[PDB]
């Protein structure tokens, strides 16, 4: 049953039902729907007059559920395809999109463009020599309490046609990779589908990821990129298929993220779970007083009821569209759209990926340790399906270059910003106050050639400490980052 | 003279109150919590302070919204989102070191009292 | 007193001697939107002339500065205009600058003709003495209460202008006191425009079934707060009715039918669930008193006794067992006069075609009223917001047309919504007591609710205040008192204020009672500086500033004409 | 309030037999299926006197 | 007592218009010293009255509207000058440009200005209501031929 319409206290209760003749197999498990059927009696094998209930089907309805059993088949009509032509020919479809999720939660942009390119997808390619590349992208939101990353997560749930959500504390190795059950009447093995075999095809959404066991973590990693389940158990030995999309919430191991805490602090995860991830999104709350009282408004419009008006009034505006629409608008992008890339487009791409390596180098230069957030070849697979997800969202065949730098742009915003988080600091911060005063400014050639040809420090202490006073705000930087300005 | 009114009745007053009674915040001041949790933010921004976060105003708004449905009463008046405000800051004044207990009580003075 | 009964056929030989030829339009109809009745009217009208062949420009006009513009930038081709639903309150000379010697052609003989016809279809019984006797180019469809009540006004009126010490004095203020007597009267109706085209239809002979459904919808249109109106034309369309109704049969998918069965006073039961639509019924909640618990606990109460369950009352009327709706009538017989709802048993019009189902005239009628209401600086979104309820009005056009049933449904899920949310607003207003007694008047005002949007539209605001009207005319513990009813608009910051006449209940069976806030609101505005509107058709209709409330609301219940 | 939602469950307190009739709560309390058997025919006649027509609901 | 006070306007504690903002935009020309008693002093136009605007503080002698006409051009396009020489900052990392021309940082924050576009048509209508009120019509010809 529903659980939206459980009764008080109790568990919802299984029903046998049976469908004939062109019924048969028109339901995926995990689908919510509509049935209309008799309610017949049928005695079991299995007290006093004891007969069992059970439904004969006459009737199925399901908005949710498209197509039956899979088949990649156009079973939309004419006129909803000229609308759905309509909305990819649409010239700002990406913020319509972005404003669709979560319209009761304030900002978060990134994080819903990250959403979207979630729901739309990459695209599976097969090569000659069985090379299975990965199409869908997993993302891994690490935050503060308090960011509606739970909401993101059952907003996300809402809005794609194949969903299904997770806890971390209420799974099991058994429970989200698919069980060995055993028969009762036969007394046989059989397996029995879990979470990540009713999410096949679309979204799995877990819920408190930092806190599911370590043995239970690792039943994931195939299922997160090989898209396959291979299990040796009871004497059945096969691979199951499972193409899920994985979208996880985490806080750090700290009650809080700190700033102050370094960040392999924060995070006890293995960095093989972070090469998985694909935005690892680091989220964190600067209590800024424009941000509080903006999101106090907007919880306030939220929970006074005037948010249902002006969602009720924007929707009717066309800026934004409802879970139905977004949903089989989503159905039809992963059933037509599987994009390539144009062969000025991975210029770009090969471009930015040696790039932002050549600045990992630089970030654990100074640290002398690994970084807990890595940047590998697997995250420039993740760009180039974020760039085909960004092409499968208007219906383009073609992943040009204005698709590449938004790829680039979500992935700085996303990684590049989770993975940037004793004498000489001091001798500089006293040498440079006694040396320039309060109000006059240097350039940087003048520091160059009298603080590292002098070598009185090296230059990564020059360009760590002139940082570290422009964050002090006494000190800061002018004329197109050619002028050291003291602001006093 | 425990008690002003009987336990009997006041059983079956909360399970009317949770089972008929639904308030709603329509003609409530809705500025006043806001400066209010921006100040609690404002705040917050110490060491070992009590975290506050959205879910801390949602809170206000729940106790607001339980304080209108104590008086049977379906709409929530200013006087339920001044006592839910008094709880809040009381809990979060409490929850302070005594270094700043004196600081902290006056600074949010003017929400509660008036 | 220019068109009485008789010649209506007469006047539209006129119209043809103005307009029947194929080379060029020269008929413009003038509609007041946001009237049921003026809708239905047109659709007769559009019908008639599309019969016979007359080019026609149907313009729907919400504001008196609407009217002005559309009648200032109008081509001297025209020669026949029809004002429909408004023009009769009004002096149109004084109003749209029409000075007869620019618009008079062969004068010669004591015969006088002009280059341009001005026809006004109105239902509101004051008359402007000018527009209806002194006016050659304004001709008015008068109902007949010139000819029984308006003679003393118009031998008043005569000899004040044919006469241009003690006897002149003597007999000139006599005649302008009578005059000023007849003027600053309220505003009232007892004709339906449906019913007076129909009866031009009459005389002409063009009268079918389609037009007969049209002028019933525009006669119960008036039920609501002009039902003597509706008691008095009942007669005329039951004779129509079993006039122009077939010989007989089975259920065909061709023959339409229109019978006058039970049709019980509910808000839309053929289309809801028993349990809703007593529920959200106007009547129920204003005797039983439905908007606290205790009411919800007597309507529970009587599902038990009429022996309805609840799961068969909530029930969708369509798939509700007959067992239930078949005896329906015996079992309101019986049961409703314990709780004094005794006046639900009423019969009405019902009219089915093939197998789609039935639908009443009410049901019609706020369908109709839903998509005129939601059905889809701040000069610019004034002219927007215009613009955008007279798209509802040609949607609610589009639905009364046999073909665009889905427009009906629509409609019908509109009405739904709209009063739920009409219900929620009503209980809001009811729970926390912002009904002020001011001796005179009573006063509602609106601060903040739940979607307040809605109230930026007239017709909304007047559902509310026709639900406030009735819920507050059964205490007969509070007399018979006016209402005020302001509700604010944030973005364009006005006070939208709607005058509310009372009524007696509906049980009873008199002289009806005027609308008198038309003479203060046009004093007020004369006498003081608010920058207010008065462009609306309903002059109880008006726009004041938020600022400039409260002094308004001050010199209204200071002044005496209420 | 058994009529007030459709409820088909009528709580007789036994305290009550206990007061007046307390030879009924004897025979309730002795031999209590065919008491019953008798208990539900009275409570629906008492309901039919105060909800005519309640045996369409019920 | 503002509580008490606001009950009878039938207006909340903390209401949008309830609060307080200076209803004077501070327009100041910095370090005008008249050529009598040399005291170096700012002039402001907007919140001072018109008899110690004309004339000195303490010397009293009325300057000559000419250079005070001057003056404010020179404010004004000092204002613009500013706006044209900008750099250009981080909405997320606030970090000035180094790049001169580049799509977004690295943080992917866009591109704003160190001053706001509000903060600068401010002054400009500030400017335009003091010359229409004070009459300087060498100041009304420079809005003229700065709109056209
Ligand atoms: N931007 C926002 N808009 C609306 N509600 C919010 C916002 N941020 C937080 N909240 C509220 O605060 C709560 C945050 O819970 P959440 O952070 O999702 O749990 P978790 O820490 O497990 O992810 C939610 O119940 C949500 O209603
Ligand atoms: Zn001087
Ligand atoms: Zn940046």
């Amino acid at each position: 049953e529903i659980p939206e319409l459980v009764p008080v206290g109790e568990m919802p209760r299984n029903l046998t039902m049976t469908c004939d003749r062109y019924l048969t197999n028109k339901v995926i498990p995990g689908t919510r729907v509509t049935i209309v059927g008799i309610y017949s009696i049928y005695n079991s094998k299995n007290g006093v007059a004891i007969r069992t209930p059970y439904i004969k089907i006459l009737g199925i309805q399901s908005d949710v559920e498209t197509s039956s059993i899979w088949n990649s088949v156009t079973m939309f009509t004419e006129e909803e395809e000229e609308e759905f032509l309509q909305l990819s020919r649409n010239p700002k479809l990406y913020e319509i999109l972005t404003n669709s999720i979560a319209p009761s939660i304030f900002g978060n942009e990134d994080i819903k463009k990250a959403i979207v390119c979630l729901l739309m997808g990459g695209s599976k390619k097969i090569l000659p020599d069985g090379m299975r590349l990965r199409g869908d992208i997993n993302v891994l939101l690490l935050g503060d309490p308090g960011t509606a990353k739970s909401q993101l997560l059952k907003f996300v749930e809402k809005v794609s046609p194949i969903a299904v959500y997770t806890s971390g504390k209420g799974s099991s190795a058994a429970g989200l990779t698919a069980s060995v059950q055993r028969d009762p009447m036969t007394r046989e093995f059989y397996l029995e589908g879990g979470a990540m075999v009713l999410a096949d095809g679309g979204v799995v959404c877990i819920d408190e990821f930092d806190k599911m066991r370590d043995e239970d973590r690792v039943a994931i990693h195939e299922a997160m990129e090989q898209q396959t389940i291979s299990i040796a158990k009871a004497g059945i030995t096969t691979v199951l298929n499972s193409r899920t999309s994985v979208l996880a919430a985490a806080n750090p191991i700290y009650g809080r993220y700190d700033d102050l805490k370094s960040p392999g602090d924060n995070i006890d995860f293995q960095t093989t779970i972070l090469s998985r991830f694909d935005m690892i999104f680091i989220v964190k709350d600067d209590h800024n007083e424009e941000r509080d009282i903006s999101i106090a408004n907007h919880v306030i419009n939220i929970h006074t009821g005037n948010a249902n008006a002006m969602q009720n009034q924007q929707e009717e505006n066309g800026s934004e569209i409802s879970i139905e629409k977004m949903k089989r608008y989503i159905t039809y992008c992963r059933l037509k759209c599987a994009p390539r890339l144009s062969p000025q487009a991975a210029e770009k791409l090969s471009s930015n990926f040696v790039t932002i390596r050549k600045q990992l180098l630089i970030n654990e230069l100074e640290s002398t340790e690994r970084s807990s957030i890595p940047i590998t070849i697997r995250q420039l697979e993740a760009i180039i399906r974020i760039t085909e997800s960004l092409a499968k969202l208007e219906l383009s065949p073609i992943a040009q270059e204005r698709h590449v730098d938004e790829a680039i742009r979500l992935f700085q915003a996303s990684t590049m910003d989770a993975a940037s988080q004793l004498s000489e600091i001091r001798r500089f911060e006293q040498e440079l106050k006694r040396r320039l005063p309060i109000g006059w400014s240097t350039s940087y050639q003048t520091l160059r050639r009298e603080f590292v040809d002098t070598h009185r420090f090296s230059q990564l202490a020059l360009d760590k400490a002139l940082y570290a006073l422009e964050k002090h705000e006494t000190i800061q930087l002018r004329h197109q980052g050619q002028n050291i300005y003291r602001s006093g | 003279e425990i008690s002003p009114i009987p336990q009997e009745l006041l059983m079956k007053y909360i399970h009317y109150a949770r089972t008929k009674i639904y308030p709603k915040l329509h003609q409530m001041d809705m500025d006043k919590v806001s400066r209010v949790y921006a100040d609690l933010r404002r705040e917050s921004i110490s060491t070992g302070s009590f975290p506050i976060t959205v879910r801390h105003l949602e809170s206000i708004l729940r106790i607001a919204e339980s304080f209108a449905k104590m008086r049977l009463s379906e709409f929530v008046s200013s006087y339920d989102l001044d006592r839910a405000i008094k709880v809040v800051v009381d809990s979060f004044v409490d929850a302070q070191k005594v270094s700043v207990r004196r600081q902290l009580r006056r600074s949010f003075a003017i929400y509660t009292l008036g | 007193m220019y068109y009485g009964i008789s010649q209506f056929s007469e006047a539209y030989n006129k119209i043809l001697r103005n307009s029947s030829s194929h080379s060029s339009c020269q008929l413009v109809i003038f509609v007041s939107c946001l009237n049921i009745d003026a809708l239905c009217a047109t659709k007769m009208l559009s019908l008639l002339f599309k019969k016979q062949l007359v080019q026609s420009q149907i313009v729907p006009i919400f504001g008196y500065s609407e009217l002005r513009r559309h009648y200032s930038q109008l081509d001297d081709n025209i020669n026949s205009l029809l004002l429909v639903g408004f023009g009769g309150v009004i002096d149109l000379e004084a109003f749209l600058e029409i000075d007869p010697q620019e618009y008079v052609i062969d004068t010669d003989s004591g015969e006088q003709s002009f280059r341009r016809d001005i026809y006004v279809l109105d239902a509101h019984r004051p008359w402007n003495l000018d527009n209806i006797f002194g006016s050659q180019i304004i001709q008015c469809f008068d109902d007949g209460t010139v000819d029984d009540t308006l003679g003393e006004q118009k031998e008043a009126y005569y000899k004040l202008l044919e006469l241009d010490r003690k006897q002149r004095k003597k007999q000139i203020h006599e005649y302008e006191g009578v005059l000023e007597e007849y003027y600053s009267q309220g505003t009232t109706v007892v004709n339906s425009i449906s019913a007076q085209i129909y009866s031009l239809l009459s005389a002409i002979g063009e009268t079918n079934l389609s037009n007969l459904w049209l002028n019933i919808l525009g006669t119960t249109s008036l039920d609501i707060a002009y039902a003597q109106v509706y008691n008095r034309l009942y007669p005329l369309l039951q004779d129509e009715v079993k006039r122009l109704t077939p010989s007989s049969s089975v259920k065909t998918p061709d023959t339409l039918t229109l019978n006058i069965q039970p049709d019980y006073y509910l808000f839309l039961l053929r289309h809801s669930s028993l349990y809703d639509s007593f529920y959200y019924s106007n009547y129920v909640n204003a005797k039983l008193s439905l908007w606290n618990e205790n009411g919800k606990k007597r309507l529970h109460k009587m599902f038990a006794r009429m022996g309805i369950p609840l799961s068969t009352a909530q029930e969708t009327w369509l798939y509700m067992d007959h067992s239930i709706k078949r005896e329906l009538g015996i079992i309101f017989d019986k049961n409703l006069d314990r709780y004094g709802l005794q006046d639900i048993i009423r019969d009405g019009f019902v009219r089915t075609l093939g197998y789609r189902g039935s639908i009443s005239a009410s049901e019609f009628v706020e369908a109709l009223t839903a998509l005129l209401e939601v059905g889809n600086n701040s000069a610019q979104k004034l002219t927007n917001l215009r613009k955008r309820w007279v798209s509802n009005f040609w949607l609610s056009w589009d639905a009364l047309d046999d073909r665009k049933v889905e427009l009906l449904n629509r409609g019908i899920q509109l009405a739904q919504d709209l009063q739920r949310a009409i219900f929620n607003t009503g209980v809001a207003i009811l729970e926390k007591k912002l009904i002020k007694h001011l001796r005179i008047y009573r006063l509602c005002v609106l601060q903040d609710g739940p979607d307040l949007d809605l109230y930026r539209n007239p017709l909304t605001l007047l559902r509310l205040g026709n639900w406030l009207i009735e819920c507050c005319a059964e205490s007969e513990d509070k007399q018979l008192l006016p209402m005020v009813l302001a509700s604010i608009d944030e973005n364009t910051d006005t006070y939208l204020v709607a005058g509310l006449t009372p009524r007696y209940p509906r049980g009873l069976d008199k002289k009806p009672i005027l609308n008198n806030f038309s003479m203060a609101f046009q004093q007020i505005t004369a006498e003081t500086d608010a920058k207010v509107r008065i462009d609306n058709f309903e002059s109880s209709i008006i726009e004041i500033r938020r600022e400039d409330l409260s002094p308004f609301l001050e010199k209204l219940t200071l002044s005496g004409l209420l | 309030t058994l009529g007030e939602m459709n409820s088909e469950s009528l709580e007789v307190n036994y305290r009550h037999l206990a007061e007046s009739k307390a030879i009924l709560a004897l025979f309730l309390a002795k031999c209590p299926e065919e008491m019953l058997k008798i208990f539900d025919l009275v409570a629906m006649e008492a309901t039919e006197l105060h909800y005519p027509d309640y045996a369409r609901i019920h | 007592l503002r509580k008490e006070l606001l009950k009878i306007f039938e207006l909340r504690e903390f209401a949008k218009v309830a609060e307080f903002k200076d209803p004077s935009l501070s327009l100041v020309v910095p370090d005008f010293l008249c050529e009598y008693c040399f005291f170096i002093s700012d002039i402001d136009f907007c919140k001072a009255a018109p008899e110690s605007i004309f004339s000195c503080v303490r010397c009293h002698k009325a300057f000559n509207q000419v250079l005070l006409q001057e003056h404010l051009i020179q404010k004004l396009r000092s204002d613009i000058e500013s706006y044209l020489i900008q750099d250009l900052r981080c909405s997320r990392c606030h970090k000035v440009k180094r790049d001169y021309m580049s799509a977004h940082c690295p943080c992917a924050g866009a591109w704003e200005g160190t001053l706001p576009r509000e903060s600068i048509v401010q002054k400009l209508n500030v400017f335009k209501q003091v010359a229409k009120y004070y009459g300087f019509d060498i100041l009304l010809s420079c809005i003229a031929d700065l709109t056209i």
